[PDB]
Order: structure tokens, then C-alpha cells, then sequence
DNA sequence: GCATCCGTGAGTCGA
DNA sequence: CGTGTCAGTAGCTGTCACGGATGC
């Protein structure tokens, strides 16, 4: 499955958000499977059908307002039905007051358990009206609800493809110049916003590389001796950490071909494909998104970015310093000695 | 119908809305990696996604099976490759790093070997230099050289000892 | 449109 | 291999200045 690079979602400011405009945390719901987005509609067959998904709806709501107000008048016949019947037994009027407010409690449920199938409706209906690329659902259910119904008319995805999707399903030259349209003549609280924008955008639009590298479908393994793994003189062994990194990723995405062969349910599949985004986070560069993968004893383990980082990375510590013929001792005074 | 085998996904669904977290939380104790708790949620959901026959009774709890496949399971991982493995980390401080002696001997024993072969004849260089600078076997050599058998012998024979006798008068330790 | 919050940095050499 | 009554982290905040993207 498609993952992506921690580096351009993480990584301050956000690549992708400023590349498809979108949140940053809109994108944290994306990538790891909390909100489905929508990566094409058919507007001009929404169009037209419109007219019937129309009078369908409207035929659908009809008959859940019929059915509520059956089920309420049968309810308040029985409620006053059974008062009457109390009062024929002679029971004391604060009885009756228990019984009558059971009935109203009762009717007030009824009502509004219709009346949250009725808000669903609405909601359905107006997502479908108004849907557009780019568009989030976090709801799970009104997505499956959508595709359900209108399943022939829009295409959406989660997870990491789905953003795969968006970058090929995107004009790197339209959207450059509706930046640069908003910066000749903009508001400067609205325009540095787009300014920066068009900082990401025409790179990619000048340089002639692609965004899709954003998003990798497979990942480099550095050589080993790169990552050594030592024997120590008790007979047991010791690894670098980056070989846990890419065990663990190399165990889940295995998991997942196995998941995909069986035909497992999606979702397994999709918090599978999570675990896997957050496995190539953490060999690129672990503890950016969230908690660190700690190792034995809750060290959290260093990942390829941290060969690189601060003051033990490879810049500092073995390429601006690093020597033969040398050696070191304790200094004394020699007043006899001449100054050079 | 198709209704049919999206009932089944909605079972499943409901497990997990159900009983991932709190097996979450106990594969978490029984490990202390939440990476490795994880793993350990996805795999018994799949054993219990394989067995109707724990899905299939609700007056029943599945969660107490849940509980016993993790438990196994993490049984399971704390054998022999955890066990030789597990212990060290090169990052992790405490552990000596791996070093590599110079090659000060190795170069001063090229060089005299180079002074003593500059000394031989072209035939012995070629041969020595075919024999254990390339490796190849005797034959190999007498049919690149276009020579017998034991034509190669003879010159190796040879060579080795005048090798021998250039490295003794410059005092080279036997 | 602005308060919030995230991420960045924080001496060198030693046995 | 099969698995099936409760069955649920350790650890920890005793850093801070500063800037700017992120967010109600």
C-alpha cells in the first residue's frame, strides 16, 4: 500500500497542506484512516439525475414522518386507553400521574428516534448536494450511507492512496497561477498565506520532478554495514535500532499482503495500511507524529533522520570534526625554553 | 446477497469498536512495546475473524478467548529469537563499537614482497603472480601461458625459493 | 482575524 | 498445535526563550 514520506506531512509547514491547500490536521485524518476524502465527483451526471435522487429522498423522509406519527398515535391511544382502564380499578390519581408520565417519556422517545433518522436524511442529502474533490468525511457511517446511495456518481479513499489520488488528480500550472492571480491583488492577511503556497507550488512546477515522490510505494533499505549487528562476548547479540525499524515495518507489511490475499474484512485492512504508514514514519524519523517507538527499557529508538541530527549527527561529529599522528599530555612550565 | 457479506464486515467492526483497546491494553502490559500490542490486536482480531465459531455466540463472552490468543501468542514471541537477539542495541550506549586494525604490517610486507618479485625473472613473476595473485590452479596457468605442466611447477617451485632467498639476505623473519 | 501550541535551540576535551 | 467464566502501561512536569504555523 502507498505510504508517505514523514518528512513533507510532518515536518513544519506541511508540505502537502500547502501543495492540496488542505489542513494540516484534515491531513492527520486522512493519512491515518480517521476521515475518508472524496477524490472525484460526477457533477454533470449528479446533475442530471438530481431531479430523481430528489423525489427519492423526499419519498424516503415522507415515509419515516408517516411511520412516526403511527407509532406515536398508537402509543398515546394505548397510554390513554390504559388510564382509563387504571380508573376503572379505582387506583389512587398519583398512580395514574406515574403512568401518564411513562406515556410521555415513552412518546418523547419514539419522536426522537425518529427525529434523528430524519437529521441523518438531511445530512445525506446535503453531502451528496454539495460534494466537491478535496471534501472530508470523518463519519463513517454517512460515508458508507453515500456509497450506498450514490455510490455510482463520486469516487473517495482513505489512508495514503487517497492523497496519491489527489497529487496525480491535481493541475500543478492551474493552481500556480490561481496563487499568483490571488497574490498581484490580494489582502495582505489572506495573501502571505498564498505567497508561501506558491513557495511550494513552484518548485515542483519549475524543477520538472514530480510531488508523486511524496508518496512512496517502496522504501530503501540502507547497507549493513550501515547498521551492524555485533556478537557480544556473553553469546548473545546486539543490533542497531534501524534494523528493529525495518523488521517491524517488514512484519506489517507482509501482515498486510496476507490480509489482502485472504480478502480479510476493511477493516483490518485499513488499520493494518495504518500501521504501516506509522512503521515508515518511524524508520524515517521516529517520534516526530506522536509518541516515540520505544525500545526495550523505554528508549525511544534513533531512526535514519537521527544520523543526521544535532550535535552526534554525521554533519558534527564526523565531517566537521574528526586524526592520525596525534597524541595528548599534561603541560609544564619551561622557563629555559626559547619562544619558538 | 451482497447484504449477506457486508453483515459480516459489520460484525466485525463491532468486535473491534468493542474489545481493540482493552486487548490493547492487556497485550500492552504483558510486553510494554504499544508497537508490538499493536501487532498482537491485529493478529487475534484475524484468528477471530477465522473462527465463526467465536463470533457466532453473543451470550458468550469472546473477549476471555481474545484475552487467552493474545496471551499465547505473546508466549509465543518470548522464545529463541527474542531470546539471543533482544538484549543489545548498538545505539543504545554501553555496547563497544567495532574496529578494524591498519594495514601498517600488511603494507610493509607488499612492499618487500614487491622489492623481491621486481628481482625475478619475467616467466616466475608472470607464473607467481597467476598463482597467487589470481588464484587460478596449475592448469589454469599452463593454458594461459601456452606452457606444460610441469612447466608451471617447475617455475613455481623455483620462484618460491629465489623469493625466499631475496627475503633472507634483506633479514626477513622466517 | 488573534490566542494557542508546536517545535527548535541550549560550551569544548578528557582517562 | 489449540486457544474460550474476573482477567486491562509505567511513568510522569521540577527546562525555557522564541518564533510562526496551526486552530476556535
Amino acid at each position: 500500500a502507498p505510504v508517505t514520506h514523514i518528512w513533507y506531512f510532518k515536518g513544519v509547514p506541511s508540505r502537502l497542506g500547502y501543495l492540496l491547500d488542505l489542513a494540516p490536521k484534515d491531513l492527520e485524518k486522512i493519512i491515518y484512516f480517521a476521515a475518508y476524502v472524496i477524490t472525484s465527483v460526477d457533477e454533470e451526471m449528479r446533475h442530471n439525475e438530481l431531479s430523481t435522487l430528489e423525489a427519492e429522498m423526499a419519498v424516503e423522509r415522507k415515509a419515516v414522518e408517516d411511520q412516526r406519527d403511527g407509532e406515536l398515535e398508537a402509543r398515546a391511544q394505548k397510554l390513554e386507553a390504559d388510564l382509563a382502564e387504571l380508573e376503572a380499578e379505582g387506583a389512587k390519581a398519583d398512580a395514574r400521574r406515574k403512568v401518564r408520565d411513562g406515556g410521555e417519556r415513552e412518546m418523547r422517545q419514539i419522536r426522537d428516534r425518529a427525529q434523528r433518522e430524519l437529521d441523518r436524511l438531511e445530512d445525506i442529502w446535503s453531502t451528496f448536494t454539495k460534494l466537491a474533490p478535496k471534501q472530508l468525511i470523518v463519519d463513517e457511517n454517512l460515508y458508507r450511507e453515500l456509497v450506498d446511495r450514490y455510490g455510482e456518481y463520486f469516487t473517495g479513499a482513505m489512508g495514503a492512496e487517497s492523497i496519491q489520488k489527489l497529487i496525480e488528480n491535481f493541475d500543478i500550472d492551474a493552481e500556480a497561477e490561481s496563487l499568483r492571480d490571488v497574490i498581484r491583488n490580494g489582502k495582505g492577511q489572506k495573501k502571505l498565506r498564498a505567497l508561501k503556497r506558491l513557495k511550494v507550488v513552484a518548485a515542483f512546477q519549475q524543477s520538472g520532478n514530480s510531488p508523486m515522490g511524496m508518496v512512496l510505494d517502496a522504501v530503501p533499505v540502507i547497507p549493513p554495514e550501515l547498521r551492524p549487528m555485533v556478537q557480544l562476548d556473553g553469546g548473545r547479540f546486539a543490533t542497531s535500532d534501524l534494523n528493529d525499524l525495518y523488521r517491524r515495518v517488514i512484519n506489517r507489511n507482509n501482515r498486510l499482503k496476507r490480509l489482502i490475499d485472504l480478502g480479510a474484512p476493511e477493516i483490518i485492512v485499513n488499520n493494518e495500511k495504518r500501521m504501516l504508514q506509522e512503521s515508515v514514519d518511524a524508520l524515517f524519523d521516529n517520534g516526530r507524529r506522536g509518541r516515540p517507538v520505544t525500545g526495550p527499557g523505554n528508549r525511544p529508538l534513533k531512526s535514519l533522520s537521527d544520523l543526521l541530527k544535532g550535535k552526534q549527527g554525521r554533519f558534527r561529529q564526523n565531517l566537521l570534526g574528526k586524526v592520525d599522528y596525534s597524541g595528548r599530555s599534561v603541560i609544564v612550565v619551561g622557563p629555559q625554553l626559547k619562544l619558538h | 446477497v451482497s447484504g449477506a457479506a457486508a453483515a459480516e464486515a459489520a460484525l466485525m467492526r463491532a468486535l473491534y469498536d468493542e474489545h481493540a483497546a482493552v486487548l490493547w491494553r492487556y497485550a500492552l502490559r504483558l510486553t510494554g512495546d504499544a508497537a508490538q500490542a499493536e501487532d498482537v490486536v491485529q493478529e487475534t482480531l484475524l484468528r477471530a475473524w477465522q473462527h465463526p465459531e467465536v463470533i457466532g455466540d453473543t451470550a458468550r463472552p469472546a473477549r476471555a478467548w481474545l484475552f487467552t490468543v493474545a496471551r499465547n501468542m505473546i508466549i509465543d514471541e518470548r522464545r529463541s529469537a527474542r531470546f539471543r537477539n533482544v538484549v543489545g542495541s548498538t545505539d543504545q550506549s554501553g555496547t563497544p563499537e567495532q574496529s578494524t586494525p591498519d594495514e601498517v604490517n600488511a603494507a610493509l610486507d607488499r612492499l618487500l614482497i614487491a622489492d623481491a618479485l621486481a628481482q625475478l625473472s619475467a616467466e616466475h613473476r608472470a607464473v607467481i603472480q597467476r598463482s597467487y595473485y589470481r588464484g587460478w590452479s596449475t592448469a589454469q596457468i599452463a593454458t594461459d601461458l601456452g606452457i606444460a605442466e610441469g612447466t608451471v611447477k617447475s617455475r613455481l617451485h623455483y620462484a618460491v625459493r629465489a623469493l625466499r632467498l631475496t627475503l633472507q639476505e634483506l633479514g626477513v623473519t622466517r
